[PDB]
């Protein structure tokens, strides 16, 4: 937590759970009526430091 | 102390906040409809007497990067991408009018258009599309809404979405991730943006964000780089004044 | 006055803007 | 006078010694999640200001009061933790590293100089009791 | 007040669920997120376990 | 008459 | 669900950063007290004569 | 209470609880 | 009185 150890771990957290997305609409190939997932992803909160 | 370390200090925290900056925009690779946020060091002299030497320097971000992002092709009608300058309108979290590039509309149980949670902005408004109905958006942003069970000759258009052009220059990233107008961009052209009739935007394609990897990269070795210097300039000011105070002694 | 000497008024207050009016 | 050295330069070691208390606080804390109150830890600095009440511009030094810093806390993003808000962000310390180890070698040579400085009054007040034999 | 210090605790455990391997044994059961089987403790207690 | 001793103090800052 | 068995949840970034995080933030304590000790040696000497 | 005086009174004992209770 | 000096008195412990 040096603020760029947790955005970057956020980071691969999400690339992380994309790819659980991915593994499971691959997994998932075969089944009878199977909706494919799509992972969505947004920014957090901007903190402003100084004002221009 | 001698307040040199105090200048490469300064310059070794606005580096770790370069950074900070950075890795907030390589998480946001995948982001749809992201803007990358610029950065860059400014130098501020110290004014005094009598001889000008010291300068401390600042991370500041110059708004953020408006280069037109990679487009994927999803076969999904409601998911729009716009032309390059091109602005959706939202309603932002505080009942006020914001833009963004997101194009994943999502329609409720209730029949409102949505991106990201915030509800979608037409010329009448918020667009409210009849209850579970096939939508189709046009590219100039008509929308045509198939009502299921009543044939295709039912497909009559609803609503039109607003769509704003405005520069990097104009608009600032508000503390929600959503763009508004500047001061002085408000100023002249007003409160609200006028839709622009000639933007056009591609249904079936979702833009990304336009994080470019190879800068990011180059930032984040230059940074590394810069940080170690800052610390040998420390060390060597550290190390002066500590035989520098041996003058006091006796 | 040369810098080191000793002066009969206090030096003018330090400020660094970062952006100039 | 060189007697109210003593005091001029005890009141600078006492005060700098409560900086690098501050300094070495911080850095130990700069990942604390919450304090007993369930309140984040706000990065704590000193007050320095001199002492000279009787008629001086120059007195020493006296650290007035402990305040906590007013730079935004770090929100970070974790909707499972008790502490986070509607929202779901959690508040972190303010604690800036470089800022605070800066601190802490800057006290430890002002620190350092000042003993030198009561360590050299001491001889000359040692020596002046030699006047004349 | 200057000094404050700082100690180590563990607020409980993490309850997402892990992955899941399929082996094709009829005694090996996974349970839905927030739910827990029943054994009998060491202790003559009542356990909660995944 | 004073402030914090230190980084505090010694980084620029928007005014007041 | 009967035929499957669920594992651990640990997660590795996790610990991987919390490992970094840590080995770093010991360093700095290191110093802290190496600084401490310096620095009361001479406070020592001033009890001299 | 000036910090480094001399006061008749001993000063309270200091207490660095974990929980509020 | 006085108790153990150094690292465990100076060390936060559970209210006994």
């Amino acid at each position: 937590m040096i603020s760029s150890l947790w955005i970057a771990k956020t980071g691969l957290d999400a690339q992380q759970t994309n790819m659980d997305v991915i593994a499971n609409n691959l997994a998932n190939v075969s089944t009878n009526g199977f909706k494919r997932q799509r992972a969505v992803f947004e920014d957090l909160l901007y903190q402003t430091i100084r004002q221009p | 102390m001698d307040h040199a370390i105090y200048t490469a200090m300064g310059a070794a925290s606005q580096t770790l906040n370069q950074q900070a900056v950075t890795a907030s925009n390589l998480a946001n690779a995948s982001t749809p409809g992201f803007r990358a946020q610029l950065n860059a060091l400014r130098a501020v002299p110290v004014d005094g007497l009598s001889l000008a030497t010291r300068t401390l320097v600042t991370a500041s971000t110059p708004g953020a990067d408006m280069t037109p992002g990679q487009l994927d092709y999803t076969s999904r009608p409601l998911d729009v991408a716009l032309q390059q300058d091109g602005w959706l309108v939202v309603q932002a979290a505080d009942g006020a009018e914001g833009y963004t590039r997101n194009g994943n509309i999502q329609v409720g149980p209730t029949g409102q258009l949505t991106i990201q949670g915030h509800p979608v902005i037409g010329e009448g408004g918020p667009i409210t599309v009849p209850e579970g109905s096939e939508i189709t958006i046009a590219a100039d942003g008509t929308i045509s809404a198939l009502n299921p069970g009543d044939p295709p000759n039912t497909v009559a258009p609803v609503g039109r979405l607003k769509l704003v052009k405005a520069e990097g220059n104009e608009v600032q990233r508000s503390d929600d991730g959503l763009f508004r107008l500047t001061a002085e961009a408000q100023a002249e052209r007003g409160a609200v943006l006028a839709a622009d009739p000639s933007i056009r935007i591609m249904s079936g394609v979702l833009e990304g964000s336009n994080v470019k990897p190879v800068e990011a990269m180059t930032d984040m070795i230059a940074n590394a780089r810069r940080f170690e210097m800052q610390m040998k300039v420390i060390t060597s000011v550290d190390e002066n004044e500590g035989r520098a105070n041996q003058l006091l002694s006796m | 006055g040369v810098p080191g000497a000793l002066s009969n008024q206090p030096a003018p207050p330090n400020e660094a803007p970062i952006a100039t009016p | 006078a060189l007697l109210n050295i003593f005091d001029i330069a005890g009141s600078a070691l006492a005060a700098q010694s409560k900086r690098l208390n501050v300094a070495a606080s911080n850095l130990a804390n700069a990942d604390s999640v919450t304090g007993p109150d369930g309140q984040p830890y706000r990065a704590k600095q000193v007050v320095f200001q001199v002492d000279a009440a009787p008629g001086q511009a120059t007195g020493g030094v006296k650290v007035a009061s402990v305040i906590e810093s007013q730079a935004p806390e770090k929100l970070v993003y974790e909707p499972g933790n008790p502490l986070a808000d509607a929202n779901g962000y959690v508040k972190m310390p303010n604690v800036d590293v470089v800022g605070e180890m800066v601190n802490t070698m800057s006290a430890s040579r002002s620190y350092q100089a000042n003993i030198e400085v009561l360590n050299t009054v001491k001889s000359m007040m040692l020596k002046t009791l030699t006047l004349g034999q």
